[PDB]
């Protein structure tokens, strides 16, 4: 019974939107710029994690490092909290040692 | 469609304003200034005077390598004296 | 009077410059006004289908950032005290009405925070795709050299039926050398068409190429893409970013 | 090729018939089914099923092997000790050969650092670059090379060649300045002075046998003819050499590059040098 | 004013060779004119023109590049090529009496 | 103060090259450092090996395992297949066997069993590659 009676309504998908028919667009800004530009520089986003990757740890880490002034009381104890918990267990639990 | 204008670098240099809280504090001292300079040329507005340091900042700059850096004469006697010593 | 078009930068000795016709868009009949020659290390390197695949996928997901975000047991509100104690009950034991066994609990192993995917390929490697593309397009015969995009008329109808005459796919992609410099009819062409998209020449990208059926360049499009790409070939390892100055690149 | 007439046999390449190079994505592992649940490859109840086993290095209770071994102060002052890196005779002549070192012009740690020759890291303690008697036997350049640390081999095979080197020390931050001029350029800072060497390396600096940048120019035609001795070669007068003005340019010891003076501002969105007039800033830059 | 779409098919004609060679002797002589290079682009674009012109079918792109002699013109220009869509190559294809094939597009 | 004046010759001396200039023309081959340029014109074998952009043989050794050790021939266009024949025709002899080989004919590129960057830079100068 866990399955609908009827056929969900039809989604239809214009592939050819101005967001995806202009995707990609100046991702080679750099090298077809002179290096301007960097395309990491095109990435819209948390000011945080533009142009920049990393686990959950160091996410939090560098979101209270570099918004946690900014951030909300209850925000900022539950980022707090979760870089504490994140640290023990990235640093005392796991299979391989 | 037609692709928006790429993207550019803001031209010329950038001066934000100093009454503004959000502007850091890096982008108002005279390094910021000197870099402006460096990068613009006098497009940058900057007074090239200024590059060079101020007569305060040029007496600590002495004072430090006086205290720091000494002058080959006296590192050649100091190390005459230790070989004098040693031997 | 025929447009030919030589290759700027030196070609290597055992290769030969590959060709294309140069057209035009003035007319639908005017389908060859010269002749263009391409140089074989942009327009004729290996068929990199790998390469191609690798370029796209970091198009697609470079810029990515998953804003999917799930509140963990600690951050669901309440649960704070045993619901019951550990043994007498007869239930099971518990130690919040929060873990991810209750229902409205946390999720154990949800998204976390908004999530980055970007890293960089080689900029050699994008270079490289960027040519490997090229070359597929005038392999397949989908690539057409324009001497400009200057249009008679700045009626969409004119470039469709143009399209639909000259075969090309129901999809192109047109670039120009600058945004700035781009004919005001086909500007107009354009802005009122979704298949046909027209891009300056710093926006050609592996992705946009692959969407779209047809790529048409312009001469100095042309000239422009082969110089940014042979750049990388022949280049020494950057002292530093190539936006700093450097004795010989502009 | 082939290839690309295949391609015109092909269908359209498009988005829809992209695939990674085979071996190039390994599957990905997840506990799920009979072969990979159950116990997920954690084997049996115990601590490191739980996932609580002790710390890297931990041996049990047992003294580990690393907390029994010693202290030695094998590491001691390694952030402090100078690093070389090394440039072999057999290197310099191949960037000549290639063109990626002018032997025309003084051949100093910038000029080598454009070509491309070294990479010298200052934030690693790289102190500069040493000559390398390796392909002494095979150099045949004439250049007028100026470098750190040299041996005494290296040295007679530039002498030898017709050549000049000099050893010349740099600070750090000169060191810095010098590999990556522009960037410092860039910095709108003026050009600094350059540091003597420290009281240890005064001695090997002022020595005439090392080529010192700070030892008497008197003593080295005695050093360079011990040299050909030495070595069995004629000491070539390099006097009526007809490149001596280049083999005998040599910068200031307090100067970091050759035609520029400490003090000066380098403007380069406008191509220009803006020199200091003052009398103290003068006095400064010139002390 | 729109050209009514041009038919992919092409079938060689018969006088082909010496249609082939005025046109060379109009672009350009000496014996074994099949061996004439094209390395020069204003010969190759006159003669591809001028050919593409009269026959109504174009050496395309991704094979222009090998058009090195006239031979290697001549070779491309006796090849024929057919626009019928697969339901027709099918259809009129000898079908055995008991194939019946549809189309619903 | 301020003292302006045009002696950026010095500077532009200190700016660095991105590309990677052409060697120079030498007298004599092969230069003291053993680089020799390619033969011009190219030979007319049924592949062609290119230049690294440093204008070196493109072999190179490989290790992996810390054991299998190999050597790549990486920048082949044409018949990478006569290649493959090639090599196998003229390392047999040195070592006794048909050398195990991998033609990559995707990346354009020949792995051979062991050691022999050196020979086999030698043997490509001598075809002039
Ligand atoms: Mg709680
Ligand atoms: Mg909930
Ligand atoms: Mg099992
Ligand atoms: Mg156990
Ligand atoms: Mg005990
Ligand atoms: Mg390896």
């Amino acid at each position: 019974i866990g399955i609908r009676l009827t056929l969900p309504p039809p989604k239809v998908v214009d592939r050819w939107n101005e967001k995806r028919a202009m995707f990609g667009v100046y991702d080679n800004i750099g090298i077809l710029g002179n290096f301007e530009k960097h395309p990491k520089e095109l990435i819209r986003g948390p000011i945080w994690l533009r142009g920049w990757k990393g686990n959950e740890l160091q996410r939090c880490i560098r979101k209270r490092k570099m918004v946690g002034s900014r951030m909300f009381a209850d925000d900022l104890h539950n980022l707090n909290k979760r870089i504490r918990y994140l640290y023990k267990h990235f640093n005392r639990h796991g299979k391989f040692r | 469609y037609r692709a928006r204008p790429p993207p550019r670098r803001r031209p010329g240099p950038r001066w934000p304003d100093p009454e503004d809280l959000l502007t850091p504090r890096w982008q108002l001292g005279p390094r910021y200034a000197a870099k402006q300079f460096a990068r613009y040329g006098a497009a940058s507005g900057v007074v090239p005077g200024s590059l060079w340091p101020s007569p305060e900042q040029l007496r600590e700059l002495e004072a430090e390598e006086r205290e720091w850096y000494p002058s080959l004469a006296t590192m050649q006697e100091s190390l005459r004296v230790k070989q004098l010593a040693e031997e | 009077e025929p447009v030919l078009r030589k290759v700027e930068l030196p070609v290597p000795t055992h290769r030969r410059p590959v060709q294309a016709w140069v057209e035009s868009l003035r007319g639908f009949e005017q389908e060859r006004v010269g002749l263009a020659d391409l140089h074989p290390d942009v327009f004729a390197t290996a068929p990199r289908l790998d390469i191609l695949h690798q370029v796209a996928m970091w198009q697609k997901n470079f810029k990515r950032i998953s804003y999917a975000k799930t509140k963990t047991r600690a951050e669901v509100r309440g649960g704070g005290r045993k619901p019951w104690p550990q043994k007498g009950t007869g239930r099971a034991r518990h130690g919040s009405i929060r873990s991810p066994l209750w229902r409205g609990g946390g999720v154990a192993h949800g998204p976390r925070g908004p999530t980055s995917y970007y890293y960089m390929l080689p900029m050699k490697v994008r270079a490289l795709g960027l040519k490997v593309a090229l070359t597929v397009k005038l392999a397949q015969d989908d690539l057409h050299i324009m001497d400009s995009l200057e249009l008679p008329t700045g009626d969409p109808q004119y470039l469709t039926e143009l399209a639909h005459y000259r075969r090309w796919g129901d999809s192109v992609l047109l670039v120009d050398l600058t945004h700035e410099e781009m004919p005001q009819s086909i500007v107009e062409a354009t802005s009122r068409l979704k298949t046909f998209n027209l891009i300056p020449a710093v926006g050609l990208n592996v992705h946009s190429m692959l969407k779209h059926q047809t790529l048409v360049l312009t001469l100095p499009t042309v000239a422009f893409l082969e110089d940014k790409l042979l750049w990388q070939d022949s280049r020494y390892r950057p002292l530093y970013p190539f936006s700093l100055p450097y004795s010989d690149f502009p | 090729a082939r290839a690309l007439d295949l391609l015109r046999g092909l269908p359209r390449v498009s988005l829809a018939n992209l695939k990674p190079n085979p071996g190039s994505k390994k599957p990905e592992r997840r506990p799920r089914g009979r072969r990979r649940g159950r116990k997920c490859g954690r084997g049996h109840k115990g601590e490191r099923q739980r996932g609580t086993r002790p710390r890297l290095g931990f041996e049990g209770g047992q003294t580990p092997f690393y907390i029994r071994i010693p202290k030695y102060g094998f590491n001691e002052g390694h952030s402090f000790r100078r690093q070389y890196k090394p440039l072999s005779l057999n290197r310099l002549q191949y960037l000549i050969d290639l063109g990626r070192v002018d032997p025309s012009q003084p051949i100093d740690l910038t000029q080598l650092v454009n070509g491309r020759g070294v990479t010298i890291q200052p934030l690693k303690r790289d102190y500069g670059v040493q000559l390398v008697e390796e392909g002494a036997d095979t150099f045949t350049a004439k250049v007028n090379i100026e470098v750190q640390l040299a041996s005494e081999l290296a040295i007679a095979a530039i002498e030898k060649n017709g050549g000049v080197v000099t050893t010349a020390f740099y600070d750090p931050r000169s060191l810095d300045i010098v590999c990556k001029p522009v960037p410092f350029f860039l910095r709108g800072q003026p050009i600094p002075k350059r540091m003597l060497p420290p009281e240890e390396l005064v001695p090997y600096y002022t020595d005439a046998k090392n080529r010192g940048y700070l030892a008497d120019p008197a003593k080295f035609p005695e050093a360079r003819l011990e040299l050909a001795r030495k070595y069995g070669y004629i000491l070539p007068d390099i006097t009526k050499d007809e490149l001596f003005k280049m083999l005998c340019t040599r910068k200031d010891p307090r100067q970091i590059f050759f035609g520029l003076a400490p003090g000066w501002v380098v403007n380069m969105a406008d191509k220009k040098i803006l020199k200091p007039t003052d009398e103290n800033l003068l006095k400064y830059y010139t002390s | 004013v729109c050209p009514p779409l041009r038919s992919r098919a092409y079938t060689p004609p018969e006088d082909l060779q010496s249609r082939l060679e005025s046109y060379v002797k109009e672009v350009f002589l000496p014996s074994n004119w099949q061996d004439i290079s094209l390395e020069d682009s204003r010969l190759k674009f006159n003669l591809l023109a001028h050919l593409a012109d009269d026959l109504g079918h174009v050496v395309p792109n991704s094979r222009l590049h090998q058009m090195c002699r006239v031979r290697d013109v001549l070779d491309f220009y006796n090849v024929p090529i057919q626009d019928r869509s697969k339901f027709d190559e099918l259809s009129a294809s000898n079908l055995p009496p008991n194939l019946k094939i549809t189309w619903s597009y | 103060f301020v003292e302006s004046v045009d002696e950026y010759q010095f500077v532009e001396r200190l700016l660095p090259a991105t590309r990677i200039p052409d060697p120079p023309k030498h007298e004599h081959y092969p230069t003291p450092s053993g680089w020799q340029p390619p033969r011009d014109p190219p030979p007319n074998l049924p592949y062609f090996v290119r230049r690294s952009r440093m204008h070196n043989i493109p072999v190179y050794k490989d290790i992996t395992h810390g054991n299998r050790q190999m050597t790549v021939i990486r920048k082949v266009e044409g018949d990478i297949w006569a290649l493959q024949k090639d090599v196998e025709d003229f390392l047999s002899p040195l070592l006794g066997k048909t050398p195990v080989t991998q033609v990559n004919e995707v990346t354009g590129t020949l792995r051979i069993k062991g050691y022999f960057d050196q020979e086999l830079k030698a043997w490509l100068l001598e075809k002039g590659f």
